């Protein structure tokens, strides 16, 4: 026997009552919201009814910890998810509610990520809507589109084709540039910030784009639409299994007739229904190679990533490695993999966490091409594993709202005092950029804008196209 | 293995009445307060019955339905009123 210990006493169980809840329904800081079963107590030593067991350690107060991915948290401490802060009060997780900035993707050539996340696979070869605002009763703002071209089988073939409409305007990109067939009206809010293997490219107060110029497309959100859009990236609503409401007003089950409801040219090809299987083409009946790719695709789960794994689940980012690089035919440039790994690694830098998982053997993104137009081998260029894509540069001097924290790519380091600029590939003394301050005020340098259209009689306009302290004379409508 | 963990027996639990504790055995069995019970048992709520002589079919009120859990294959039925 055993007497047990001084901070708690033993129970019986009485001959009379049945309800003898004392030793099977041990109460423990898990289950006392929950409720428990129990036949008869047993002639155990139980804690008293205001306290509970922690651990081989009866905790007297109830102020035992909020548990979260398995960790201990004092009452008062926080823990922040995604754009939110939450301090579990008493012994429940208290969030606040500001519900965060949304974001598709185009993980690899076919397959799409919804805002409230949903992945799906849609192999194409016509144009289709990615997203766009003109849906139902609505105004119809901005349609950006997507296209591809040799694409339903996923190869070093499939150049993405991306046309964006907003504001009246025509602004495209392909083969790595970005083009404008029509420029927009208010040129205020446009802005291109080329920073690193990225092309982000602002829009508006609440919208965003992102392009590794190869094939991705994540197109970025704020709060304030909810609900006002629709496309192969849903609705963005907080709803995460209505994200496959076709043109025709109804929620469909297979995706494939999904997509085909939402391209452009009603008279192309729509796409096959594909038998379903674990095994693409390349990897069908290939089971040696199958496994070749499986283990490699297995860098997902790696010493390296195994920050992010508690954070972000690799499943989904896992199934599409081995889809694409069974398929692609990787021959000479082994980009249908080393892609899929990157789309990964920068969803864990959204959420803080930096990873460095490219080596010499893997993937390897030199970056030594830029440092060769001088004579004089200054090495300010690096591949950095993810640098702050929103700086400050001669042509973009001002802080731009920042939609993405951080990008991977090459990106010019050198001491301070000097500042970056694209067209002289080195970084350069503050002066020398071609900066504009007309009539005292801090402003950017010199944008190729027609300020103060309000009013007529304060037409005072001060443009600069480089450095001229100059203002030019409003024409009169009289 | 250990990566085959099959489901047993499951619980049930109607405060509503007796506060009463069914229980749903690895066979087409049920155990209402310990006491093994032939089907149907039509007290006031809830029905208990065979399906096709081999699958038990419980149905509290007309919003809440179960099946068997002989060999595992649970299931529920909540009606929008949940
Ligand atoms: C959550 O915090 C709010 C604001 O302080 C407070 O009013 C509320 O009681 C808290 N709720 C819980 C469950 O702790
Ligand atoms: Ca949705
Ligand atoms: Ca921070």
């Amino acid at each position: 026997s055993l007497s047990c210990r001084p901070p708690m006493v033993k129970l019986v169980c009485p001959a009379d009552n049945l309800r003898a809840e004392g030793l099977e329904c041990t109460k423990t800081c898990q289950n006392y919201d929950l409720e428990c079963m129990s036949m008869g107590c047993v002639s155990g030593c139980l804690c008293p009814p205001g306290m509970v067991r922690h651990e081989n350690r009866c905790v007297a107060l109830e102020r035992c910890p909020c548990f979260h991915q398995g960790k201990e948290y004092a009452p008062g401490e926080t823990v922040k998810i995604g754009c939110n802060t939450c301090v579990c009060q008493d012994r429940k997780w208290n969030c606040t509610d500001h519900v965060c900035d949304a974001t598709c993707s185009t993980i690899g050539m076919a397959h799409y990520l919804t805002f409230d996340g949903l992945k799906y696979l849609f192999p194409g070869e016509c144009q289709y809507v990615l997203v766009q605002d003109y849906c139902g009763s609505n105004p119809g703002t901005f349609r950006i589109l997507v296209g591809n071209k040799g694409c339903s089988h996923p190869s070093v073939k499939c150049k993405k084709r991306v046309t964006i409409l907003v504001e009246g305007g025509e602004i495209e990109l392909f083969d790595g540039e970005v083009n404008v067939k029509r420029p927009m009206k208010d040129e205020t809010h446009f802005e291109v910030v080329e920073s690193g293997r990225y092309i982000i490219l602002l829009l508006g107060k609440a919208l965003s784009v992102v392009w590794d110029r190869h094939l991705s497309i994540s197109v970025v959100l704020k709060q304030t639409y909810q609900e006002k859009v629709c496309g192969l990236c849903g609705n963005f609503d907080g709803i995460q299994n209505n994200d496959l409401t076709s043109s025709n007003l109804q929620v469909e089950e297979d995706p494939v007739d999904f997509g085909n409801s939402w391209k452009v040219s009603s008279q192309c090809a729509d796409t096959r229904k594909v038998p379903l299987d674990s095994s693409p083409a390349t990897c069908h009946n290939n089971i040696m190679k199958q496994t070749m790719v499986d283990s490699s695709c297995r860098i997902l789960t790696s010493d390296v990533f195994q920050d992010c794994n508690k954070l972000v689940d690799p499943e989904p980012y896992l199934d599409v490695c081995i889809y694409d690089t069974c398929s692609c035919e990787s021959i000479g440039d082994c980009a249908c993999f080393c892609d899929t790994i990157a789309a990964y690694a920068h969803v864990c830098a959204q959420h803080g966490k930096v990873v460095t998982w490219r080596t010499a053997t893997l993937c390897p993104q030199s970056c030594e091409e830029r440092n060769l137009r001088e004579n004089g081998y200054e090495c300010e260029w690096r591949y950095n594993s993810c640098a702050p894509a929103c700086q400050v540069t001669c042509q973009h001097p001002e802080p731009l709202a920042c939609p993405v924290q951080c990008v991977e790519g090459c990106h010019a380091h050198c001491p301070p005092g000097k500042i970056l600029d694209e067209l002289l590939q080195t970084c350069v003394d503050p002066e020398d950029c071609p900066v504009c301050e007309v009539a005292g005020r801090r402003f950017a340098s010199g944008k190729k804008v027609t300020l103060n259209p309000s009013d007529p009689e304060h037409c005072q306009i001060c443009h600069c196209d480089v450095v001229n302290l100059t203002c030019e004379a409003c024409q009169e409508p009289g | 293995d250990r990566d085959a963990v099959c489901t047993r027996s499951v619980t049930v639990r109607l405060p509503g009445l007796h506060n009463s504790l069914v229980k749903l055995k690895h066979g087409a069995g049920v155990a209402m307060d310990g006491q093994d019970v032939q089907l149907p048992l039509l007290k006031g709520d809830l029905r208990i019955q065979h399906t096709v002589t081999a699958s038990v079919r419980l149905s509290y009120g007309e919003d809440l339905q179960m099946d068997w859990d002989g060999r595992g294959r649970l299931l529920v039925k909540l009606s929008p009123v949940y």
